[PDB]
């Protein structure tokens, strides 16, 4: 007999950081924005990747507008799958597309990106149909093009692999 | 730890939409039937964790539509369907 | 930081930490890691006058060597692996009573880099041979315990490099210790102090202990029971339960079991406030190969 | 060889000394004394043709009996004497198993805990065959365990059930008209009813086999015919 | 006073269900073609209902009186009896069988001497010693309405059909023929018809773990399809002679430890709708020859025990009821109030209508009423014009004491009316139907006929 | 589902108005069944000492560093070493130099307890908080932890020595102390310690007669279960509220907690 109702409708526009006075975009499109635990935060990623630049900004409950980390790729074409930050150690999580797992290192009370420093943790090879982290920020599953899905621990050591296989069929029916 | 543990049960329509029930019970995937007679439509449907087939329910959408994502609410109250345009949100009391 | 080699070691499924593993079948499975995490000891029970118990502590120990002695010319690797265990006993069998390897297999799959994992052993076999006293080094218990402490201190100083694996072989067992040490100060001072050692070397130290409780007053027990971090009980089955079993099994000497297993204390789940104490629902066999752990 | 012993065979196979240990533990109480187990020993052993040397220790015997051959008095001298006399008549050679120096002990009681392994250390040797006999009723002395804080040791029971490799007891049938709940209120008033010390007593028997399992046998024992039965 | 209770056995059969399967269900046990083999299925033979059917060669007559005779010698004296038949599936014999079974059945108390059926209840309603109805197992394949209408004319007032489970491999893999789906139309069909319907269920079975076993209960009190008015758990113990003692024989079967299987009844107990009886999950069992499973005696002794440690006890009806006089009357009981509760179950609309102590929720007396749906009636009494129902008449209120202020001399024989009064103002108000039907045992169609209901075919009905 | 955690009358579990009362002292008595560990109630009382609220169970837990706080904490304990306390509370984000940590397991046994005069190792023991505290009077709360173990290192050391000489002394130094304890004595199945095992009983008895407030952390009974893993009691102590207000005084209530990777659930049965 409940019905549902609406409160709040909120937006905004995360704007792109330029030297410009003006400070316009630069097509630069969201990747990625995400729900802060609880710290009246929104952590979101823009970038442009035709020439391979990405920004991770906070976005403040207030309205007040902070850089971490803004570095450009030197390759390009590459989407992300998955960004977090552990938000205790102080680190950033990014998955690329190729192969690259890249792992940011920023201050708190640096306010500029200009100690932000970027790890390039080993690649997988053939690139990466897809990737995930889990609810607890422990476990990284991720699959292979070649039908391999490969377990890694929250500290980038593999718990295990598999090779997923169309022969695998644990089937409903057995006739015992 | 990496290891198998069941498979699902082939099912004839099934898309890439992928999503668990938080309260651990039931996998939602979109399903398309095409088929002859009037049961042609737009259907949800849940599978259980040993990959086999339980319960079902259609959207009332025509069937010339496209869906992005299916997303299970923090909680086992919300469904949300993604479209291009609209947004739908769905919820079931008394199996209904 | 310094030096150190880990002589055989892989991340924690349940919580990406380092873990070694006893070379037990499902005693590692069950220790809720897959394995015994870097740091924290563990204790085994038995409640009556049997000693199955005995054969773990052999296990335990043989491994140690086994990760050290096949790493010499014999792993391709050459992986940096070193273990000096030591025993606290008034007997030293030991030194002749190491099982054989079976097979070997260390594989792990389902500072170095650490592949090496549990072997396959059996119980009929005696190992080929035996460490030297460069390997492995026996202290007895009846000596005071300020010389204790600081020769243990002394020898895991001495030897930096070396991952450090201790074994009590049936502590308080009164054919060997006088009731001068049972006195209530000397015993938990003692391992007040082993603790504060053990847990000063966090990094590679570990420790395995065994006691028979049938002959100990239960305050003793209470005030020793804080000091570990992991707590497992063997009960074995009455006569009666025997004979039933040997009575209805008629057509299975493998599916013979001797007693069940309760759970007190765990790893480091436990200081996060997990009520983890779970009884009367595993059975344990003695075996040809291994001792199994199976569901009852 | 003999194995899977029929339980009235194996309950002769011990009292026969077929088997042997080199610690034997009998009990008794002011209901039923072990006059006659000592009785059954030597009936059921010297039947198979042997002499078995015997070499008594008495705390509370007072005449010398005819089952031992030499003799020595314990209540006058002390343990640091003890020590010594007990090889004297005693070689240290092998064979438990058989026609060896059997040394016997009449009660166990009046010995400190303090150094009960201390003695039994330089006893039990491979040659030697100990058999001893403990008081039930009898209450430990209270300086044996000392209960404060610091003493963790246990008293005397637990220390020689755990130490010996077979332990047997006995009590005493009693036929008349009674009830042995009658019987301990009288003994806890020092009353003895007409019926205690008799010869037909009931048994208890375990065994330390098989890498340390055991196993309760009880029987019905008649010690004028010498006739052992199932209860 | 006098309720009594008296089973009777029918001959052994086969239910022809095995026909397209191969064998019985895995769980029965026994049977003809066992060892035992005079004997019908589902029970072992060694039973005390079984030894007196033996002896008299499996005859109704025989049973009946037989027992009947003992109890009145014991010291109890009866005016009400309930027969339960048992065993199999008593639907399949042929058709004079049951006919013959039927007339003997109502001839023995009615001290009648005749045949064809109609004369034999007809003079049974008119006789001392009233029959307060039957309980006839039955499966899904054989409710079709033909045979509805048997039941009917032979005076049965409620079925019991098993589902044993909701899951669909189920079915399958216990040689059971039927869907688990049919059953719920199986369950529509029944219930606009005014029998009430109890089904079965347990909790261990092959290839299910605790987790299917928990929320296939949760679906079956929620789901507005599962919903019926009484319920029994069996928990699963391994008879030798069964098909679950080859699986454990092969090593193909494990069973639950004791902790497990109390912390599910547990949960179990505290999710009952407070309309439906939980009969026993302290069922009754050959004790000696189960191999695998825990003791069933009490287990409910210690389900008490946890839910007093969890919380939210139970809230059945059994737990709640103070009996037709004196049974918890030592104290004074509190507040009383009417409750009145609707819930939607099997296409149509139902009430349950009760009077009970809010403070401390004990029962005295309930009703239930149905409102007839059009997807599912086929009588021609309830197809020409809308109508209701009154499935169940139950009154402990005959009770002499109560609270605030019960009449002195006249002693609540006058709270039925309350309710049947009750009942009809919704009926003439809310359901606007032209038609109230209520039904019954033979036996008592007399205290229904005092407040003018009127006799059509096996109904007691009046207009608006 | 979740209901809020209130430990006073004023709807506050730590009023600040009591650090703000001179000549006043107070006492809380903390026991846990040895099965469970209350570190996430340590926890929780030092972040609503310090930073107001708790900020674990209640509040969230993202800015957890109270280092360098206007307020102070000073937690000492025998059970575990300085290295666990760094290396594990700084893991767990317990602050550091607006605080004070105290270890007396590792390298103190050895010879620095060990063979030396009763009396020397009390005043010492007592001396290093009575130094540690001079720095902040009046701003700090002091837990110590598991005390009654010393008992048993102490050569022939009773209940009345140990308490004259430690505690009472420094609940008169300083404002507030928390004891915490486990009671697996109380807990020895068909087994009475009142025979001859008294000494360690008495000191839990003691403390409960002094005390003011009596917090319980208890298992469940005959089973276990999922959702839930303990029960939670609050009490009033022996000794009376030594406050300036008179309307204060002690809620009474029972809680059914969970805690599950260091997040804990309290609520209602
Ligand atoms: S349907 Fe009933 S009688 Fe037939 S096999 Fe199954 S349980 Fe037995």
């Amino acid at each position: 007999m409940r019905n549902l109702i609406t409160l709040n409708k909120g937006k905004f526009k995360p704007t792109a950081s330029t030297a410009e006075g003006d400070e316009d975009d630069l097509s630069f499109t969201l990747l990625d924005s995400v729900f802060d635990t609880l710290s009246d935060s929104i952590t979101c990623v823009l970038g442009s990747t035709d020439i391979g630049a990405i920004e991770v900004q906070q976005f403040m409950k207030d309205g007040s507008r902070n850089v971490l980390a803004s570095f450009n790729i030197q390759t390009f074409d590459d989407k992300l799958l998955s960004f977090v930050h552990f938000a205790d150690i102080n680190q950033l999580v990014f998955v690329f597309e190729q192969g690259d797992i890249i792992t940011a290192t920023y201050d708190p009370v640096s306010l500029d990106p200009a100690e932000t420093l970027i790890e390039i943790m080993g690649t997988i090879d053939n690139g990466i149909a897809a990737a995930q982290w889990s609810y607890d920020e422990e476990t990284l599953a991720m699959v292979t093009k070649d039908r391999n899905v490969v377990v890694l621990s929250k500290l980038f050591e593999p718990i295990s692999e598999y090779h997923l296989e169309v022969d695998d069929l644990k089937i409903s029916k057995h006739v015992t | 730890e990496g290891q198998l543990d069941s498979a699902s049960e082939p099912v004839t329509g099934m898309e890439h939409q992928l999503s668990w029930k938080p309260q651990g019970s039931l996998i939602a995937s979109i399903q398309r039937k095409t088929d002859l007679g009037e049961e042609d439509s737009v259907d949800v449907i849940f599978f259980e964790r040993n990959g086999l087939r339980h319960g079902e329910f259609d959207t009332r959408l025509p069937l010339d539509e496209k869906v992005e994502s299916v997303c299970w609410n923090s909680n086992s109250e919300a469904l949300a369907v993604v479209l291009a345009n609209r947004i739908q949100l769905w919820t079931s009391k008394n199996y209904h | 930081g310094l030096d150190s080699s880990h002589v055989g070691v892989r991340p924690s499924p349940a919580t990406s930490q380092p873990t070694t593993s006893t070379g037990s079948a499902d005693l590692d499975s069950i220790l809720g890691h897959m394995g015994l995490p870097l740091g924290n000891s563990v204790l085994v029970e038995e409640q009556s006058t049997t000693e199955f118990h005995s054969i773990l502590g052999k296990l335990f120990a043989a491994q140690g060597i086994v990760h050290n002695r096949i790493s010499d010319s014999s792993a391709d690797k050459t992986r940096n692996g070193d273990t000096h265990v030591i025993v606290l006993s008034l007997n030293q069998m030991f030194a002749k009573e190491l099982p054989g390897i079976y097979k070997g297999s260390r594989k792990q799959m389902k500072n170095s880099e650490y592949k090496d994992y549990n072997h396959q052993f059996d119980i009929t076999t005696r190992l080929m041979p035996a460490p030297i006293a460069s390997e492995l080094t026996f202290i007895a218990p009846t000596q005071p315990v300020s010389t204790i402490l600081s020769q243990i201190e002394q020898t895991i100083k001495r030897n930096d490099k070396k991952l450090i694996r201790i074994v009590i072989p049936s502590l308080l067992h009164p054919a060997m210790y006088p009731p001068k040490m049972f006195e209530s100060s000397e015993i938990i001072g003692l391992m007040h102090g082993v603790r504060s050692l053990v847990k000063k070397y966090y990094e590679r130290v570990v420790l395995f202990a065994s006691i028979s409780i049938d002959i100990i007053t239960p305050p003793l027990l209470v005030l020793l029971r804080n000091m570990f971090d992991s707590v497992i009980n063997l009960e074995p089955f009455n006569q009666e339960m025997t004979e039933f079993l040997e009575r209805v099994y008629k057509s299975q000497p493998g599916k013979i079991q001797h007693g069940l297993v309760h759970i007190l204390k765990l790893p480091v789940f436990t200081d996060r406030g997990e009520m983890r104490v779970l009884k009367s629902e595993w059975a344990f066999k003695n075996g040809r190969k291994k001792f199994e752990i199976e569901q009852w | 060889a003999s194995s899977s012993h029929n339980p009235v065979i194996l309950l002769k196979r011990i009292l026969s000394l077929t088997e042997s240990s080199p610690f034997i533990l009998c009990l008794d109480s002011i209901a039923q004394t072990s006059y006659k187990l000592i009785q059954e020993f030597v009936h059921q052993s010297k039947s198979k043709g042997n002499e078995y040397p015997i070499v008594y220790i008495s705390f509370e015997t007072v005449n010398k009996p005819s089952y031992c051959t030499q003799f020595i008095d314990a209540t006058q001298m002390d343990f640091v004497h003890l020590v010594k006399q007990i090889i004297s008549y005693l070689p240290a050679a092998t064979a438990t198993q058989a026609k060896k120096h059997m040394v016997i002990i009449d009660s166990l009681n009046y010995i400190s805990t303090e150094y009960i392994t201390r003695f039994l250390s330089e006893i039990a040797s491979p040659h030697c065959t100990m058999v001893a006999t403990y008081h039930k009723d009898i209450k430990d002395e209270n300086r044996t365990v000392i209960p404060d804080w610091n003493n963790n040791y246990p008293d005397k029971l637990t220390l020689l059930q755990f130490m010996a490799t077979t332990i047997v007891d006995i009590d005493v049938v009693l036929t008349g008209t009674l009830d042995t709940e009658e019987v301990s209120e009288l003994l806890n008033e020092f009353r003895i009813p007409r019926g205690l010390n008799n010869d037909i007593f009931q048994l208890r028997l375990v065994n330390k086999r098989k890498s340390g399992r055991s196993l309760e046998y009880d029987f019905i024992v008649n010690s004028n015919t010498h006739e052992y039965e199932l209860l | 006073s006098g309720i009594a209770v008296v089973a009777v056995m029918c001959k052994p059969h086969r239910c022809p269900h095995i026909a397209y399967t191969g064998n019985i269900c895995v769980y029965c046990p026994g049977g003809p073609d066992s060892d035992f083999e005079y004997s019908t299925q589902s029970y072992t033979g060694y039973e005390p209902t079984s030894m007196r059917a033996i002896r008299a060669r499996y005859d109704p007559y025989e049973q009946a009186r037989g027992r009947v005779e003992q109890l009145k010698q014991l010291g109890h004296s009866i005016d009400k009896v309930e027969y339960v038949l048992m065993g199999g599936t008593f639907m399949s014999l042929p058709k004079e069988y049951r006919e013959d079974f039927i007339v003997k059945l109502h001839n023995a108390l009615s001290g009648f001497n005749g045949n064809d059926i109609d004369e034999a209840i007809l003079y049974s309603q008119q006789s001392l010693t009233k029959c307060v109805g039957i309980t006839i197992e039955t499966r899904p394949d054989y409710c079709t309405q033909t045979h509805l209408d048997d039941m009917l004319k032979y005076g049965c007032t409620r079925l019991e059909i098993g589902v044993q489970s909701l899951y669909e491999d189920v079915a399958r893999d216990t040689n059971r023929g039927h869907t688990v789906r049919s059953v719920c139309e199986t369950f529509a069909v029944s219930k606009d018809a005014g029998y009430k319907v109890v089904s079965h269920m347990m909790p261990d079975l092959p290839n299910v773990g605790m987790e299917r076993d928990i929320e296939q209960f949760k679906e079956y009190f929620e789901n507005p399809d599962f919903r019926t008015d009484g319920l029994k758990i069996y928990p699963t113990l391994v008879i030798r002679g069964t098909g679950l003692y080859e699986l454990w024989k092969t090593g193909r079967y494990k069973s639950y430890s004791a902790n497990a299987l109390v912390d599910l009844v547990a949960r179990i107990l505290a999710l009952v709708p407070p309309w439906t009886r939980i009969y026993r999950v302290q069922r009754d069992i050959p004790m000696p020859l189960v191999t695998s499973g825990v003791d069933n005696g009490n287990l409910r002794e210690l389900a008490l025990a946890r839910m007093k440690d969890l919380g939210t006890t139970c809230r059945d009806v059994r737990t709640r009821e103070v009996g037709i006089q004196e049974v918890h009357h030592k104290v004074q009981p509190d507040q009383v109030e009417l409750i009145r509760r609707d819930y939607y179950a099997n296409g149509g609309w139902e009430t349950f209508l009760s009077y009970e102590d809010p403070k401390k929720d004990i029962l005295i007396g309930l009703l239930r009423l149905r409102k007839a749906s059009k997807k599912y009636t086929y009588r021609k009494e309830f197809t020409s014009q809308r109508t209701s129902i009154v499935r169940e008449l139950h009154v402990y209120g005959s009770v002499v004491p109560l609270h605030s202020r019960d009449p002195r001399k006249f002693q609540h024989q006058g709270f039925g009316t309350l309710l049947m009064e009750e009942a009809e103002r919704i009926a003439k108000e809310e359901h606007g139907s032209e038609k109230i039907s209520v039904i019954s045992g033979v036996g008592v169609r007399n205290y229904y006929g005092k407040l003018g209901y009127e006799l059509d075919g096996p109904y007691m009905s009046k207009r608006i | 589902q979740r209901q809020d955690l209130v430990l006073f009358s004023d709807q506050s579990v730590l009023p600040a108005h009591f650090f703000q009362d001179s000549n006043s002292h107070n006492l809380f008595f903390i026991t846990h069944q040895s099965c469970t560990q209350p570190l996430w109630m340590i926890n929780a009382l030092v972040e609503t000492h310090v930073l107001g609220s708790p900020s674990s169970l209640n509040e969230s837990s993202s800015s957890m560093l109270p280092s360098s706080t206007r307020s102070h904490a000073v937690l000492a304990s025998f059970i575990h070493e300085q290295n666990y306390f760094t290396n594990s509370l700084n893991k767990l984000k317990i602050p550091s130099n607006n605080y004070n940590v105290l270890d007396f397991l590792s390298d103190f046994i050895v010879n620095n307890i060990h063979n030396k005069p009763r009396d020397k190792i009390l005043s010492d023991v007592l001396a290093k908080f009575s130094a540690a505290i001079q720095n902040n009077p009046t701003d700090t709360i002091v837990i110590i932890e598991q005390p009654e173990l010393l008992l048993s290192l102490v050569s022939g050391l009773t209940c009345s020595e140990l308490n004259n000489k430690f505690i009472t002394p420094l609940l008169r130094q300083c404002k507030v102390l928390i004891i915490v304890s486990n009671s697996d004595i109380f807990n020895i199945d068909e087994y009475d310690a009142s025979v001859h095992s008294s000494n360690l009983q008495n000191f839990y008895k003691s403390s409960f007669i002094k005390s003011m407030i009596n917090l319980n952390l208890n298992p469940l009974k005959t089973g276990f279960a999922k959702d839930v893993t303990g029960s939670l009691h609050v009490c009033r102590g022996g000794a009376p509220i030594a406050t300036s207000n008179t309307s204060l005084h002690v809620v009474e209530n029972e809680y059914l907690y969970l805690n599950e990777k260091e997040s804990t659930k309290l609520f209602y049965r």
